[PDB]
RNA sequence: GGGUAAUGGCCCACCAAGGCGACGACGGGUAGCCGGUCUGAGAGGAUGGCCGGCCACAGGGGCACUGAGACACGGGCCCCACUCC
RNA sequence: AGCCGCGGUAAUACGGAGGGCGCGAGCGUUACCCGCGUAAAGGGCGUGUAGGCGGCCUGGGGCGUCCCAUGUGAAAGACCACGGCUCAACCGUGGGGGAGCGUGGGAUACGCUCAGGCUAGACGGUGGGAGAGGGUGGUGGAAUUCCCGGAGUAGCGGUGAAAUGCGCAGAUACCGGGAGGAACGCCGAUGGCGAAGGCAGCCACCUGGUCCACCCGUGACGCUGAGGCGCGAAAGCGUGGGGAGCAAACCGGAUUAACCCGGGUAGUCCACGCCCUAAACGAUGCGCGCUAGGUCUCUGGGUCUCCUGGGGGCCGAAGCUAAC
RNA sequence: GGCGCCGAGGGUAGGGCCCGUGACUGGGGCGAAGUCGUAACAAGGUAGCUGUACCGGAAGGUGCGGCUGGAUCACCUC
């Protein structure tokens, strides 16, 4: 039922800078917020196979944006997974 | 993602519709590339347009006089051009190895080491190259 | 460490640790490889006993002396099958 | 020899003769070599990795590629000329050439590696739209089955026939009420959504995908894709379990001399697990980007002779003759 | 000369591969005229295509579900 007002949080909350709205670690971070709410779904609505796929469509998308910042700069890339609680 | 191909194939489905002119990705190596075939007469020339801020290369499609007898569709000039050496199937050869043209009447893109040339102004120089394309 | 072609193998001992490949082998089957020859112009497939060079095979298997090099060859020794006396 | 094919009273090798091609001896038989899918050739589909290929601008090192120089890979042999037997298979002599390898130098367009800048792919932000996406929790009606009460009752329920069934009773088509289960009309439409399956009474909640607009931001972090993982109608299989409709094996009439009709249990059902083919379709070798392109009907958003994104019908160019 | 090892036999036990043969089982192709029977019931419908379950010696049949096609003034259904 959320996702509305707490996007401005979790973007200014890795926002690079004032403005930033769609960096890599923005991305990221808006698009795990929703794995973990689809995940939450599928966990009460098992019998629920179109949104599981879903959830691998982000997933598999997030982790491309990990090896991309990896590549990069594995300087921020070690910071954001870290911040997300990613591995540990 | 070939983007000399794209080019080469907007300019034949260009003729076959018969147009004036039709726009292309604005590029270094294009340029060179529709500049050959203007000095030639494959094309009537090009010209830089850009489009929103969005640089481009429409290219002015030439055709020849009108056919024997009462018929429109005025005569091609440009009776084919596809692709040798492309991205996957590199293909490249020697000053003694270049290719034959469709017997003179037309050149052969090659991307010698001494600029985008064609199959005898590299045999000149003695220079090989990339085999980009063949028109004719 | 022993031995020798003189350290890249190999043989013995000790400790640790895996090495290689799917851009594809350890195994099965046939073919010896190449220059070269024929088909051919197409260069792809196939074949190679004669010609030249480079390798393996002494009925079979194994070890090793000989030995500058004639070094696992000839030949010699032992065993298995077999022929003659 | 290979194939079409011949003869049963005639064309020829069903036999032979006349005839003909090749031929320096010959000819013969046999064994060995020489792109494309709409209807043989679609993976069920989807998410992804290896891998390969990667919009725009500038610069550097510099591999691959190309060129020049030197040496060997020889000779043999093939090609060219000449000579000797001298007609040749031959042989002999000289020269040219070639790809490949190693070293050195130059080149830079594209590809490859790297750095600083752009984003016309995508993602994210804000503001909106459409659909049966899925799942869970409620709710409503018709119809079907059974009982009681009221009533009537000999015939009716069914195919062209008839049997079967109805026979405690008083049935079936009547009327009202009660219990249970399943499936869920008109609108549903050449429709729409979703990865496929599949899903369409309605409503609320959780949740996925997708489209469009202004166009800020991060920045091609891309595309396809083999293993792997999940998963398809009907179907069989194990456990728990209630009810209804239909129904193959089963039973009967008839026909015949059979699948139509009647009754109908096991069973089919729901949930979990195992399983998971031909599908659909032929728009599937996947699939992506660009490019050509008018009119009519229909769907969605912002606008309103429009444009972006679907479906159907008739074309033009071109492709496929062999579906025209 | 003696001792031991490196080697390689042989023997025993388990497993596997190749070749040849026998009681015997199941299925298929080819040669052609024949025996017998017959799925499309000889077509709006009927029917057919694909798959699975059940049944039969066989011809196959049949149910459920997803598609073709056909077609006129006539919808498909159990």
């Amino acid at each position: 039922p959320i996702t509305k007002e707490e996007k401005q949080k979790v973007i200014q909350e890795f926002a690079r800078f004032p403005g930033d709205t769609g960096s890599t670690e923005v991305q990221v971070a808006l698009l795990t917020l929703r794995i973990n709410r689809l995940s939450e779904h599928l966990k009460v609505h098992k019998k629920d196979h179109h949104s599981h796929r879903g959830l691998l469509m982000m997933v598999g998308q997030r982790r491309r944006l990990l090896r991309y910042l990896q590549r990069e700069d594995p300087e921020r890339y070690r910071e954001i997974v870290e911040k997300l609680g990613l591995r540990g | 993602t070939d983007p000399i191909a794209d080019m080469l194939t907007r300019i034949r489905n260009a003729t076959r519709v018969y147009k004036e002119s039709t726009d292309v990705p604005a590029s270094r190596f294009k340029e060179e590339i529709l500049r050959i075939l203007a000095r030639e007469g494959f094309i009537k020339g090009y010209e830089r347009v850009d489009v929103d801020g969005k640089p481009y290369l429409r290219v002015y499609l030439k055709y020849g006089p009108r056919r024997q007898g009462p018929d429109p569709r005025p005569e091609q000039v440009i009776h084919h051009i596809r692709r040798i050496s492309k991205p996957g199937r590199r293909v490249y050869v020697g000053v003694k190895e270049i290719p034959r043209v469709r017997r003179g009447l037309g050149i052969a893109i090659l991307s010698t080491s001494k600029g985008v040339l064609t199959d005898r102004e590299a045999r000149k120089l003695g220079v090989g190259g990339e085999l980009i394309c063949e028109v004719w």
